[PDB]
């Protein structure tokens, strides 16, 4: 009878207790864990965190769960049976909040093989934490870290290892709202050392590169259009003061609005970001155009060859400013696209 | 007889009382009398189309298996400790139009249990439910919302459980005050719905329908004094001499831009709906009036390039107040 | 006695244990499940998720719950009895987070028939997730998904199937706050494959299209008003320079701040949306009007015979700009209403 | 002899004590004397009409079933986990939007049983109480927020609540509010709520709160003073500078409108008018009247023999408006500071 | 002896040890030595006056009932679930708005019993502490937030807390704050709170936090300097050329009043006046004073012998405003960097 078999295996009549690890006071019991990412996203720069949804899996061997009644090896058990067997401690080192998932039942899997190997996969939702470097914001590449670590036992009893083949796999059809996922994911050892003792640890790296497709349209194109519009004043004659003062204040006001929005869209940071550099340079160029207007107006109104000097300086400015803008633009783009 | 012996022999695992079987099993359906005491009311988030109440739900029925001893002449009231509430049969009851409801428990559990002489059992619990009602915003500043609350049964069909309101004054409330709404203590008309689910069967449900009418005391000021002042300021441009040609245009442009800013700002509070609200109608009409003032200035300027211009200006200055008064009269007549 | 009947069926003396599925190591037990949408809404673009309120129902047959004491077949039991019988595992794959409803009791139903069939309906509240495309944001059509999938058992033990008739039914009078719900609901099979095994799965599709009334009133009308305001400056005489420059400045400022406000309330996406195109064209037209005023001022101040040129260019611009706006309007509306979508 | 044996004999399995029966059953109602201790305060949000507290609620009562004689000492301290085995009085806060216990590394509870049967039971709690407010004079308002204690399970025939004779409500030393001030006096009274199910005991404590105007003064009154002072500049400007006066009036009206709209966006919707609303409306009315006066003077001037009239009306306005504004200022401030509002 | 039998005899059903009675029942008080480990730190918000930590709280105490002799080894590790059967000292944090354990894939607790009876008990926690702040000089303020560990159930006569002798508070290497900086010294005081019910022990730790100027400088102060320089530019221009000066006044005023609006919004409402408020008010006053000076110059010029007066007052203003602004800046910076 299957109920009698279950009772004899792990029930009260079995004599098996879950308060003792396998091969107590001997070699450390090793666990080979691999995950399966089901979802991703919600990467927020303000809080420096992201949410995953993983089917964490673990495997270990104990000699106390060996059976011979059933010839079949891969035996499936109910999720509710997991409360009566030993389970290795495992907590994520860097996480702000995590919780199980239970709808219409608990989300757990249990499977016992003939030789004693046990498979235990549990669904989880995590909110991990990864500090980010925003030195070059619109063209940054992030590496967010997920760490697995034992808590109850030292390295003398519990050891974690990745699976040799396909340790981390991504669900098909997954896409990120604003980032990209690299096809390679680094795996390393951490082995954190605390005051109490030596605890095992396990780390997996995710490489994310931001796509500037939105930032182009939102900021760079309007800035280019505004700074190009600012140059129309040079071709306008100096006597048309209302026209030039019209093509004045407007571009600096628009640049101020763009700078305010771009700077207010991001979290606080000590250093200066690339978008800040671009916005500052464009604002300075608009200010320089207005200052050139003021200088031409001041020289022209020097109450006899003065008009010729004003024409010469206006022509020089109209011929020089595009070259300066082009050289700044090419230098900025090449450095932040190659040498960054 | 020990004091605890009454509760021990009346209902416990020792006695033959099974809380898994309804009273009058395979017989007459159980009748439940329900009345509600409203404790708090408010937090009517128009953006999420939900409101939060705080009630003292009460429900009594008849359980023949719970009869007090005949010799025990200890009055009808037999207040039982709330802990023993889990050892007797209870009727299922869930709020159909509910989004999030939870009990309250501080220093104890908020549940009161009564057992009367003949067997009637009274249960009163303190709940904090967050009901939902689909708002109608056809005339937003002066609407009359109709938000309801429908109790229901889940486990048993109409053949076993049936809900009936209290005979006299079922819904009670003591001086409830709201920030933006006024709830009538008399218009609490209620009926019963007995919803039918295909594939399972009939299920009893009783509902209470309130009547909330928004009071236009804040919207009136905040969205009709500035607009009226802007319209009058736009009218002020007519008496300025047309030879200025540089000061009348700022008045019109300021009027239209201020009205546009007001219209854009005032739409953030309300939820997104397809139809057109009365406030939007008023804002659009005011913006159109300002734009008409500016275009009439443009027409005067065109005609000036001055007797004809002066005649046009005088005609417009005479015409605009009468047309605006006519519009205001018809608008406030439609949305009285 | 009914209590003795319950004890013999699944009680202490029954011998039944809820730890073994029906037909152990035999044919896989099939489950026919159907839902009943009781609420809908909160479809938010900034998070790409939506909330439902379903009466999930499951039906299956096990031979160990067959009774003969009661002549009647349809027997109703307490919700608290569900923990003493075997139940199939079922989790929603694309779920951000869901919780039961426990108010005054557990919201559960149980019904055991004579032949052993079991009905188990439980009230839930799901915050599902559906990725969206915003190629044409104000006039898009979205398809959000709900997936049912087994976790504990492979396809060799548990199989899910939709009901033959009325698989998904919607409560009458349901209204969406902004969207519209179609009468067609596709039913497919997913049957997800993992390395552990081949898990059964079940899918359902909801079709939603967006209503443009709110977006129209809130954004398209003010943009038209602002561009007409910009055009008004054409007929003002060029001598009154301050009057025209004030309009040229204020219209540009209003247009750019309105564009920023309109675009600040949407998720950041790589592609370009329809509202972005409309805002860009409106801003470009306002800028072109200001530039035309600058040009007509420049021409007039060259210095007799030039005022005629300024007047002719101003008249040509005033007669030409509205036609360009109208042709752009008809082109954009037809291309985004006929061929691009709803095709 | 052993403490475990004593505990089991007092309230254990062999004790015969059942936690489902109140002391002296079917007799006089058991009296419970309670006092609180405020550990934190603040988070007074007007948009939701609530405030958060953090109290060490303490309850004292006597039951004859917990009298001991083995231990000579009178005061005895027990584990917090023992509180699930003895009778406790029901107590809930009527005006509560939500409250939760505090558990960290253990439950936060205290138990103390005296020789004669008196029991002390102090439990840590965090409450979010609700108090309606009147905003007739918003920047100079005085608010009274209420905390209520009430029995639920038992009527006044079984349970009676009373305040402590001395030190009923205690405040932690150095407690500060972010914006308000807490008065020394705290009123205590009875409520004794009556329902149709019976007569329930109740207990009420009042806190007196008065707002500080230091922030609101700087944020609102100073810019309004600057705006109204700059409005008077128009009168002294010559009529020939008509566009300058028009622009100054328009920008002053714009600033007043923006400030008035911003002021009301930080407060919950209310039907009646507030003091800040009156101030903003009157300042806006003064600016609008100044602009209208300028427009009327300009209309008069553009109709010799009239320029003198325009000058005299402009001078009369320039001499009368500051006086009227100062009179209104003193009248409004004295009426909203001394008699018509505040001052108890 | 099977380990299960040993665990049963030590603190199991047949042991006779009950967790309901503290060691040395009404004898000498039991002393507890506690030390912590900050795993994560941050989320300092002025709008709520709170901050979040993530600590590995550790406690040590001695009881004679948990002394064993069967196992020769001294450091014996037990399961986290075994912690529900031993006496644990009460410990609640006095100043905290909300705390919760971490329970992912198991309970996050540790237990270790030595031979002599010493017990180690480390439990992971996440806390949202509370510390009121002083914003007299907001951009350059120094904050000291307080974490308190206090006993609740027992008086001073039974439970006594005290910090570990050596290295009581240790911080994980590489920890960084989003906006603040951590001092290398941390005070360790005593509270010893007195209540109505009795005398309760307490333990206090001080963290010194100092805000950085890296963000605020670039975001606010430098643009104000550029705006004031732009305002000064107009004075050096000839007076007759009105339009250039009008444009330089309008753009300056508009940009400064656009920038000054958002600075005060993010911070909570307070009675006192902050440094950023003073700086913004003074800069706005200088810009308005420049505009009023230009207006007065135009008014004077609109009245031979007068043009000399107009030009001398214009050059006096142009030579005086830089001196006033520089003396204001030196006074402000020196006072708020030395005296305050
Ligand atoms: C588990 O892996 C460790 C790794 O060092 C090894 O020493 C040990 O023998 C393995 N297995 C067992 C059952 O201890
Ligand atoms: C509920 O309405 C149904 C309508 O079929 C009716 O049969 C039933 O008696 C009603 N119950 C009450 C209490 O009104
Ligand atoms: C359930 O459906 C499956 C579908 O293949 C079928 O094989 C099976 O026999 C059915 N019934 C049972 C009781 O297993
Ligand atoms: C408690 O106080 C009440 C107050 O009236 C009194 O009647 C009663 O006797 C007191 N004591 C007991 C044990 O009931
Ligand atoms: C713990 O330390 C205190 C410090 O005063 C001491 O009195 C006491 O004896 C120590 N140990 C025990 C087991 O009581």
């Amino acid at each position: 009878s299957p109920s009698d078999f279950l009772d004899k295996l792990m029930g009260r009549t079995s004599g098996y207790d879950a308060r003792i690890r396998p091969n107590f006071k001997g070699p450390p019991v090793n666990v080979t864990c691999n995950i399966f990412i089901n979802s991703f996203g919600s990467i927020a720069e303000t809080t420096m965190d992201y949410r995953v949804n993983i089917f964490l899996r673990q495997k270990w061997n104990d000699p106390r769960l060996a059976y011979s009644e059933y010839p079949d090896d891969s035996l499936d058990l109910d999720p509710s049976m997991l409360d009566s067997i030993w389970k290795p401690d495992l907590f994520f080192a860097n996480e702000k909040g995590a919780n199980f998932h239970e709808v219409t039942t608990d989300n757990k899997l249990l499977r016992i093989f003939k030789n004693g190997n046990v498979l235990y996969s549990i669904r989880l939702t995590l909110t991990l934490s990864c500090p980010m470097d925003l030195k070059n914001f619109p063209m940054d590449v992030q590496t967010c870290i997920m760490q697995l670590e034992s808590f109850g036992y030292t390295m003398n009893d519990l050891i974690f290892e990745w699976q040799d083949e396909a340790p981390v796999q991504v669900a098909e059809g997954l896409t990120l709202p604003q980032f990209l996922l690299k096809e390679e994911k680094d795996l390393r050892y951490c082995t954190k050392h605390y005051n109490t003792g030596k605890f095992t640890c396990i780390e997996v790296r995710f490489h994310l590169e931001r796509q500037m497709g939105y930032y182009l349209i939102q900021m760079y194109i309007p800035s280019l259009l505004i700074v190009i519009l600012s140059w129309v004043s040079f071709w306008i004659n100096m006597d048309a003061a209302p026209a030039r003062v019209a093509l004045g204040i407007t571009t600096v006001l628009t640049m101020t609005t763009q700078s305010s929005g771009s700077r207010a869209s991001l979290p606080k940071v000590s250093y200066v970001k690339a978008i800040d550099i671009w916005m500052a340079v464009c604002l300075l160029f608009v200010f320089s155009a207005l200052l050139e207007y003021a200088a031409v107006n001041f020289v022209s109104r020097q109450h006899k060859v003065f008009i010729d000097r004003a024409k010469k300086i206006d022509t020089i400015s109209r011929a020089c400013f595009p070259l300066a803008f082009l050289i700044f633009n090419i230098f900025y783009w090449v450095i932040y696209k190659i040498l960054r | 007889v020990p004091a605890n012996s009454t509760s021990n022999i009346l209902n416990r695992l020792l006695v033959s009382y099974d809380p898994r079987i309804r009273p009058n099993f395979k017989g007459i359906p159980v009748d439940v009398v329900v009345n509600i005491f409203i404790n708090s009311f408010g937090s009517i988030q128009e953006t999420t189309m939900d409101y939060r109440v705080n009630i003292f739900l009460r429900q009594k029925w008849n359980d023949p298996r719970l009869k007090l001893p005949s010799d025990f002449r200890g009055s009808d009231a037999l207040t039982v400790d709330p802990t023993m509430y889990k050892c007797l049969w209870k009727p299922d009851l869930f709020f159909a139009n509910e989004k999030s409801a939870n009990f309250h428990d501080v220093t104890q559990e908020n549940i009161l249990l009564f057992i009367f002489r003949d067997g009637d059992v009274l249960v009163s619990m303190r709940l904090s439910i967050t009901l939902s009602c689909p708002l109608d915003l056809t005339l937003f500043p002066m609407d009359t919302q109709r938000c309801k609350m429908q109790l229901e049964s889940f486990g048993y069909t109409t053949d076993d459980l049936r809900f009936i309101w209290q005979s006299g004054d079922p819904v009670q409330l003591e001086k409830i005050a709201l920030p933006q709404f006024d709830i009538k203590k008399e218009d609490i008309e209620y009926g019963n719905c007995t919803k039918y689910y295909k594939g399972t069967g009939y299920y009893t449900c009783v509902e209470v329908i309130f009547t909330l009418r928004r009071q236009v005391g804040f919207y009136m000021m905040g969205v009709y004094a500035p607009t009226l002042l802007i319209v009058v300021l736009s009218w002020l441009s007519f008496w300025i001499n047309p030879d200025a040609s540089a000061a009348r245009v700022p008045l019109g442009i300021f009027s239209v831009l201020s009205l546009a800013s007001e219209c854009t700002t005032l739409a953030a509070e309300l939820p997104k709906v397809s139809y057109v609200k009365a406030l939007d109608v008023w804002l659009i009409a005011c913006l159109l009036f300002g734009f008409a003032s500016l275009v009439e200035y443009a027409v005067v300027q065109v005609m000036l390039n001055p007797t004809a211009a002066k005649r046009i200006d005088l005609y417009a200055r005479a015409l605009f107040p009468f047309c605006f008064l006519f519009f205001n009269v018809i608008y406030w007549s439609i949305y009285l």
